[PDB]
C-alpha cells in the first residue's frame, strides 16, 4: 500500500512590547517673585 | 508597544509627591549629597501619555551651596525619576529656585 495523511498546520512566533521613557525640569534663581500689590513702602520702628 | 490607554492607565498610578535637590548627579544613588529639605510638588492626571505639574514651587536654598540635580520620591518614600537642572546654580546667600514646571514622558 502507498498512504497519505493530514494534520494541522502549526506556528510559533516572539511577540513582545517596549515603551521607553522620558523625564523634563525647568526652572531658575528665583527674584521678587509675582505679588499683585506692588506700592513704594515706608518701614518705621 | 504600548497604547495612549495602556499608557494613561500607567502613569496614574505613578504618584510623586516631593522633590529634592542634589550637588552630584543622583542617577547611581539618590540617597546621598542631598542640599534642601523635600518639598511638596501636585501633578494632573495623564494624558497621551504626560502629566505635567499643576503650580510652581519655590524652594529654599541654604548659603554656599550648589544645585545640579532633582529627584522626585513618592508617598512611601522611594525614589522613581532624577534628570538634571539647565544650569548648575552657586548660591552666595540663602535664596529661592524657582521650579516652573515639570513633566514625565512615555512617548
Amino acid at each position: 500500500r502507498v498512504h497519505s495523511y493530514r494534520g494541522v498546520l502549526i506556528i510559533t512566533d516572539k511577540l513582545s512590547v517596549e515603551a521607553g521613557s522620558r523625564a523634563s525640569l525647568s526652572g531658575y534663581i528665583s527674584d521678587g517673585g509675582t505679588s499683585d500689590v506692588f506700592t513704594i513702602c515706608r518701614l518705621l520702628d | 508597544t504600548l497604547t495612549i490607554d495602556g499608557k494613561n492607565k500607567i502613569l496614574a498610578t505613578l504618584t510623586p509627591t516631593t522633590i529634592i535637590l542634589h550637588n552630584v548627579d543622583p542617577t547611581a544613588d539618590p540617597t546621598a549629597n542631598k542640599v534642601t529639605q523635600p518639598v511638596a510638588i501636585y501633578f494632573s492626571e495623564p494624558d497621551n501619555g504626560l502629566i505635567a505639574s499643576e503650580d510652581t514651587v519655590n524652594i529654599t536654598v541654604p548659603a554656599s551651596a550648589t544645585v545640579s540635580h532633582y529627584s522626585l520620591w513618592d508617598a512611601n518614600d522611594k525614589c522613581v525619576a532624577t534628570g538634571a537642572l539647565s544650569k548648575p546654580q552657586f548660591f552666595a546667600e540663602e535664596g529661592i529656585y524657582v521650579i516652573s514646571s515639570v513633566s514625565v514622558d512615555l512617548n
